[PDB]
């Protein structure tokens, strides 16, 4: 039933008394369910060190995984230039699945086509798929460019892109010098970060390996910046803001900032803008290329070096003060525009919050995920605060990754507690949270499902999640956030310190029983 | 818009398009007529995409996977190959359950077999085997597994089905091998083709040989109904309250032994006839049980479907019949008094999968609200058949809408609302146009039934109606 | 006891079996305690609506005041001028209460001295202690300005500031030009708002009533800009940013925002950045003054109308989208500067969040408080937003302004169920959401025994706070936010949606129970 | 530092005052010489604050209603004048207690008589009856009022003690007027004494002829420990576990039913000298009651705490108390292993009240730390008497300290930890020195007892010892 005037959506609808001796009666006469003892006792029983044991033998099951595949890297990399056309050549099923999962993000348009190759393409490959696909989008969508990578049907039956390419412009399908750059990005290696790498670099390919013979290293007094795979609006924002504070000269290469927030003012916007053509043909003239997530661009990082003749600095993402630090050094050695003022002044805001907020954070110990250079700069700035980061689990982390993180965790007393994991998924990181309970979890939203388990075995083993990452789904704006430099640090131990308040609220809210510690001033 | 005005305004979004795309997306394209009853007279559906033009449709595996088998909640089912199929679709879809997530349910995890190069090279069958005794050592509570063949399965020449009887008679467990790859059909339909059969080749005749179960005259099952916000909850208890005993529902919050007993009942009663007509025609072919469609959407739809459903049984549930909608007279009549004066008049444009856009249109007439353009993703003429006839003269109808289609029928007929899904929702958000998810109910919901009703009301309420719409212009501009 | 490797503070220590047994033998044995049912009834009672009668019939208790005495605000006002020292006539204990209070809410240094007037002083008065008060300050810390407020013990004695100053000055104390700006402070006058008017009225004055012969309104083509009591840095800043943005110039008088974000970096820094004597003594020479809080400027308004004849213009608080965009056109207007692209553009990413949100933010109903101005545009952007601001409480609001209030409330059919309380504390608040439940409530950090209050009752009663206002103390940083423009209307949004969609999660996190609704995409 | 490079820092700093504050300020300064018995030999204290200088010192009625009378939680403490002073300190102080607030408790509640301009002109008294009245309707179960004065109250000559006499009698209740307005003194000391005396007038005698109260040969009663962060309760279960009964505690966590039961003691164990002397030498005079100063800062003084105590008792009290020494003795000791080693040799200044600048210095030295400076706010001269033996030869003492001088004194002096208040903190961590405050203890706590140095060593080292302080210099600088 309803009230009209106070309508009940699923919850609470359903904990009326109807509802709930319905759902009693399918249960009890169709279902067949396992006994309530039962399925409570092999809840506990997925709780303990025994189960977390057989939990990490698996070598074939993945549960519950912390990575998503190659194509849907490609597709961020390629929104982040100027009138550019993700295309993804293969199976259209994918490119549904892409929009929506950056459509849930990003809470925005997510412009991306497929070629709809079919089974019929096993016989004779997509060329024809290719050929009418970049006429199609062409016309209908008006790009300046169109950006390939494919999917894993195309990739198993082998379909060559760059001669597909050819053969599209050969007979006539899209203009010769129309820019098509192509990269093939198969979901079973790597990550989507690996994607991203691969379409970056094919991108860099089209536009200047033909014509290095006139580039001049240092020629246009720029650096260029290559952000990765970011999915936080903030993160392309500040790179630029403090740049542009420090008078240095810059090319931001793959700058989707302005096409993931378009204003609502009556119009759709399918592009906005980006990186420009011109940018990515002058770049090889740069001083040099800084890379920010160096993790997962190193197929970039041997085309910018090999090709450009570029000295790439060896540099860790700029998060956390020593990082932002570094990385503000190194662009003031090649630019040689000084470190100004303002960032002088805001690197001390930051310290002085460190120095506000370290007794609460003092000790505090966090179960973290992401990907490799987020995790790496998350560990980092967890240990510049005194927190300890015990379980760091690094799905699509390699063995290189875990000897650098492994390092870090060595250089500080507050790494002593700490693992690293590689390989592992989060149903390996529920059983960590359980044989050895952190404060915290830092994650994305598939985090919640963790805190719901844990608050399942009682109120005193929950372990809440802090969300920061990709993708956030449940919470909104989130991805309007920052997480690099000084900016970044800020937010970041903001959300920290007010997430152990509030729970120490929450321990501290019952009358007459613990809230003799429910202090007014903290 | 009068006819002539709606046929002009397709042939010049035509105009943009290739020859070969425009002759092709012209035969998808149509201006309503509710006197022809044939619409292979008029539309084409059910055929491949155009390469390029932003199509909105998903593939076989989200139709079986995401669709059919992933709501049955004590199974375990395997996203079977790379990683990235199973985490998109990982909790996507709100196929609403009761159970213990972990232990003895399973529906928002995903399992995967994350498949990697050597898996593509030397084939992923050994593999499966290792991860089916895995699932069996870490997940002893589940009734059945089921494996949900991506792209490359078919591609490189595993063979699911040896695996799945080897391992089904080692573990004496049902084990269904699903060959719903993506590369199988043109969207999620095939999918839903493929998923019944395997439902009927695997789990549908388990009891066939069983006297066990005590079947009553009353006994029915909800086919086609995955309790999107609850839906299913909020059907079954109108016919409970008439009388009637739901031995299953298929397959939102469904378990599989609700599914081993769907051929003990008496009726079937089909909502989403697109996904789930295969498996109804195999049940009255096979145990002569008759199926019968019928629609939730709005209190005039429920009640014309709660009274034939009762009129297919004795005078008791007949009586039974009026007496639920009596009960619930005064509640949606409340609804409808304080919502229709809200919404009279306003003009919808909907476009989702296989069944809404034509099963809403009455509950959007019961809030005196106009469809003025409707279509599918991925329907059939079947389902275009059944549409002309719920759709206004002169609307206009669209099979497998582009994106570029979609945006310049908008800025033509300018709807008050439109209702579609979330790769299409923010677009038109940024237009000035009131957008409410018709897929994920924009999570809220449920909407099936007289308590769905109320709740679907005041959602289309508080969009339409919102204070945001009126704020897009700047006041200097 | 302690084990040494997981030592307890207070929370959790007296929950150990020892120190709860000791407990129970206190109580028992000394304490008298009322019975624990008479405890529970006596609670119960206070919920009700009988309780609430009694409650709103209060005209001599006040309980759990929101507001403070004038000159905690002429402090903060002074704290906003270059190189200025806050001095406040009168008795000590004050200042180490307005100190401490704005240190708990800034977590910075606040300097502030007193003249430490005793008994003695009720004879003779407070003269030989502003003598000496002022050479000493002056001497010690080095101000280039002494700003002067009272206490009420100095109110009530009737010390005439004025005469004391210039017998200061006429007896050599302090320089003749040397700039000693004072003002009446009463505490049993209006409140802290009230002292900042009082403040800023008498530099005003100080530096412009005997100099306006030579002043012509708009030859300096800026307009000036009056915060009032502001304790959000992101509101000053945002003002600031705006205006930049535009190319309006402009002068901000009263301008802490550096003195209370000084950097960590070794040295503590007692004066940083505020407007200087300069911009105070060339203000008449403005196109125009805007008042950002014009509710507690009254005073300041007449002054700024009747001696600069500044026409200032009838604009309310730039606080959501309405109110932020007819400042922007005022000051358009008075500027001639066009409404620049980038602030467009901001708009309208706000409307964009306001069109993505708007489902979870419709009909949520809210009690809140805080000062006039503050209040008034957090209802007006909520009737924005679809919600329903339904208890409205403004403890040193007055008749005037709750007309005011009232017809914005009937301007939207979202004001229907609200009713404004003045003259009104948290005490009455608290009956209020017992007794009409809201869904949260805004407000600062006093509201959380209010929470603690409602959860008491039950899980289904509790009604959760959401920190948004002065005093917070309990959360780390939060001074830093933004509450103006499109900015702090994109803050307010994001965490008022993100408090609906935790309560949610909180709600829906019951394994079997109501986990049902617990969904990863919101 | 030697005596005359400290003897030297002290002329440099007065260097930048006005004659008249220079020689003022020079007697409030010293250079420890722990042979000096008679401290007004050396140093002047409990004087007024020179004009101008930013004390850090407060008032009168934050000695009354702010620490003696505010944790006395079973009775409403009224803050009787305008709404200032009552708002500032609303829950400031850590003065816990076990209670149901709004209902039996009332401590982090502001009442206020929230005093407008006709209470000034005409006097507040008939609002204070009214008052009186409306409190007793909405919080029932109150046992009892005080009426804690702000500065007018004197100023215009209202009668506040005939309002609580008439108004108590009425009602038969305890209503106890306190004439704490901050123009009275010079500090919080006056206010406490104010409060003291109010105590003895208006609620210590109520049980005088009562001798129904079953007393015992070990009953104690702690007075001067507010129980900031629990601090009290740490010291209470010692006192029991060594077989003591403590009747009750002034007034952290205390009662007024406690307080009236006090005079029925054996033994006064007096904490915080400075506040609670007043009241224990008049309960010696009246009742004949002895007390004894004692301290529970860390191992070294809480175990001869514990020996003198049970000193005053009988063999079964002494056995009791070297069994509660043995228990607790691997506790502490596994306190100062962990920590003195990453403490060793560091250096404190401190400025904090009354009685803490001196009681904490053993603590200090428990883990390897030595105290460099000290100083009170409004100390007298027989707490200083008691100070100069506890601190070394050579350090720096300062009384009533301004901001100035505090500052200069860290720049050359260059301590590596302070430990002072709120107003303080901030400052010193900008210079990069790490800071405990020692009021609040930072939002930590309990410090006293044994339980209580755990959780000081674990504080004092988490901040002298933290990563950040190595941060503040820019590398480019
Ligand atoms: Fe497809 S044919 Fe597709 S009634 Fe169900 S997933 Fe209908 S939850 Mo999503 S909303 Fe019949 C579907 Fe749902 S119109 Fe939609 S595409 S099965
Ligand atoms: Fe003042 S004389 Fe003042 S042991 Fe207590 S408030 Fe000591 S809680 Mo605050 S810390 Fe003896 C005091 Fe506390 S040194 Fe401090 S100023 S009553
Ligand atoms: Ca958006
Ligand atoms: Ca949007
Ligand atoms: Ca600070
Ligand atoms: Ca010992
Ligand atoms: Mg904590
Ligand atoms: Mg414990
Ligand atoms: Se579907
Ligand atoms: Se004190």
């Amino acid at each position: 039933s309803q009230q009209v005037d106070k309508i009940k959506a699923s919850y609470p609808l359903f904990l009326d008394q109807d509802y709930k001796d319905m759902l009693a009666k399918k249960r009890d006469g169709f279902e067949e369910k396992y006994p309530q003892d039962k399925i409570d006792e092999v809840f506990q029983w997925t709780t303990t060190k025994e189960y977390q044991e057989l939990n990490f033998q698996r070598e074939a099951l993945t549960v519950n995984p912390a990575k998503a595949c190659q194509p849907l890297g490609a597709v961020l990399c390629a929104l982040g230039f100027e009138k550019t056309m993700p295309y993804v050549h293969g199976s259209q099923g994918c490119v549904a699945y892409f929009r929506s999962y950056f459509n849930r993000h990003f809470r925005e348009p997510v412009s991306c086509v497929s070629d709809s190759m079919t089974e019929d393409a096993a016989v004779f490959g997509g060329q024809q798929n290719m050929k009418d696909g970049l006429q199609n989008c062409k016309a209908t969508y008006k790009p300046d460019m169109i950006a390939v990578s494919t999917t894993c049907m195309a990739e198993v039956i082998g379909d060559d892109l760059n001669a597909f390419i050819n053969n599209s412009k050969k007979e006539g399908f899209i203009p010769d010098e129309f820019p098509v750059p192509f990269a093939h990005t198969p979901s079973f290696v790597g990550s989507h970060v690996t994607g991203w790498d691969n379409m970056f670099e094919g991108i860099a390919r089209y536009f200047t390996l033909k014509s290095m013979d006139d580039k001049v290293v240092g020629s246009n007094k720029k650096i260029n910046i290559v952000p990765g795979f970011e999915t936080y609006l903030g993160n392309f924002r500040v790179i630029k803001r403090m740049l542009s504070e420090m008078g240095v000269g810059y090319s931001l290469l793959s700058d989707p900032e302005e096409v993931l927030d378009t204003p609502a003012d009556g119009q759709f916007r399918m592009y906005a803008g980006g990186t420009t053509q011109e940018e990515m043909k002058d770049a090889p003239n740069a001083l040099n290329t800084v890379l920010l997530q160096p993790w997962h661009l190193e197929k970039t990082k041997k085309f910018v070096e090999g090709t450009w003749k570029h000295e790439v600095p060896k540099l860790n993402i700029p998060m956390g003060l020593d990082w932002t630090d570094e990385f503000l050094m190194k662009v003031s050695e090649i630019s040689g525009q000084p470190i100004p003022a303002s960032l002088t002044k805001e690197r001390g805001r930051l310290v002085d919050m460190m120095t506000d907020s370290h007794t609460w954070l003092h000790g505090k110990r966090f179960a973290l995920w992401g990907d490799p250079d987020f995790v790496m700069g998350l560990v980092k700035f967890l240990l510049e605060l005194g927190c300890e980061p015990v379980h760091i689990l690094c799905h699509n982390g390699n063995k290189r990754w875990k000897k650098a993180v492994d390092a870090i965790l060595a250089a500080s007393p507050y790494g002593k507690n700490a693992t690293v994991y590689i390989g592992k998924d989060l149903w390996h990181l529920r059983s960590l949270v359980f044989t050895d309970k952190p404060d915290f979890m830092i994650g994305n939203s598939y985090g919640k499902f963790i805190q719901r388990d844990t608050l399942h075995k009682g109120k005193e083993f929950e372990v809440p999640l802090i969300r920061i990452g990709f993708p956030i789904f449940d919470r909104h704006h989130l991805h309007r956030s920052t997480t690099l430099g000084y900016e970044g640090a800020m937010q970041i131990l903001t959300t920290l310190v007010n997430s152990i308040l509030e729970r120490l609220d929450e321990e501290t809210r019952g009358m007459q029983a613990t809230d003799y510690n429910h202090d007014l001033v903290r | 818009m009068s006819r002539e005005e709606v046929e002009s305004l397709i042939q010049e979004v035509l105009e943009v398009y290739p020859e070969k795309a425009r002759k092709d997306r012209n035969k998808h394209l149509a201006v309503n007529d509710p006197a022809v009853t044939q619409s292979k007279k008029c539309i084409i559906s059910n055929k491949k995409s155009q390469p390029g033009l932003m199509t909105i449709r998903g593939c076989a595996y989200a139709g079986s996977k995401g669709v059919v088998w992933g709501p049955i909640k004590d199974m375990i089912h395997i996203s079977h190959g790379p990683v990235g199929c199973g985490q998109y679709s990982r909790a996507g879809r709100r196929n609403y359950y009761i159970g213990t997530t972990g232990v003895n349910a399973f529906v928002t995890m995903n399992f995967t077999s994350d498949f990697q190069e050597k898996d593509i090279v030397f084939g992923g069958d050994k593999k499966l085997a290792k991860l089916i005794d895995e699932v069996e050592t870490l997940f002893p509570l589940n009734k059945g597994i089921s494996v949900q063949s991506e792209c490359p399965i078919g591609l490189i020449g595993d063979d699911i089905e040896s695996v799945s009887k080897v391992k089904g008679a080692e573990l004496s467990k049902t084990i269904v091998p699903v060959r719903c790859e993506g590369f199988r059909g043109v969207s999620q339909s095939l999918g839903h083709h493929i998923a019944n059969d395997a439902v009927r080749d695997w789990v549908l005749g388990k009891r066939d040989e069983d006297t066990t179960f005590a079947s009553t005259p009353y006994d029915v099952a909800i086919i086609g109904d995955y309790n999107i916000g609850g839906d299913a909850w909020s059907s079954r208890i109108l016919l409970e309250e008439m009388g009637l005993r739901c031995v299953a529902q298929w397959s939102g919050d469904g378990s599989i032994s609700e599914i081993e007993l769907t051929p003990k009942v008496k009726l079937n009663l089909v909502h989403c006839y697109r996904s789930m007509n295969y498996i109804s025609r195999h049940m009255e072919e096979k145990y002569g049980i008759p199926w019968m469609e019928y629609n939730f959407f709005g209190p005039t739809k429920t009640i014309e479907s709660l009274r034939a459903i009762a009129a297919k049984f004795d005078e008791s549930i007949q009586k039974k019949c009026e007496e639920v909608i009596a009960k619930y007279k005064p509640e949606w009549e409340a609804v409808v008094a304080k919502y229709r004066p809200r919404l009279e008049g306003k003009r919808v444009m909907l476009y989702i999968g296989g069944l809404r856009p034509r099963h809403v249109i009455g509950a959007y007439e019961d809030l005196g609200m106009e469809v003025v353009g409707t279509g599918y993703e991925f329907a059939h003429n079947d389902d275009y058949d059944r549409t002309m006839k719920e759709m206004g003269d002169s609307t206009l109808l669209y099979d497998d809408v582009t994106g570029y289609e979609f945006e310049e029928f908008v800025k033509r007929i300018k709807p008050d609302l439109i209702g579609s899904g979330i790769k299409e929702k923010f677009i038109f958000q940024k237009m000035g146009i009131p957008f409410r998810e018709m897929h994920s109910w924009d999570y809220s919901g449920p909407y099936h039934g007289f308590d769905g009703f109320a709740i679907f009301a005041r959602d289309m309420d508080m969009t339409l109606n919102n204070p945001c719409w009126k704020k897009l212009q700047a006041p200097w501009e």
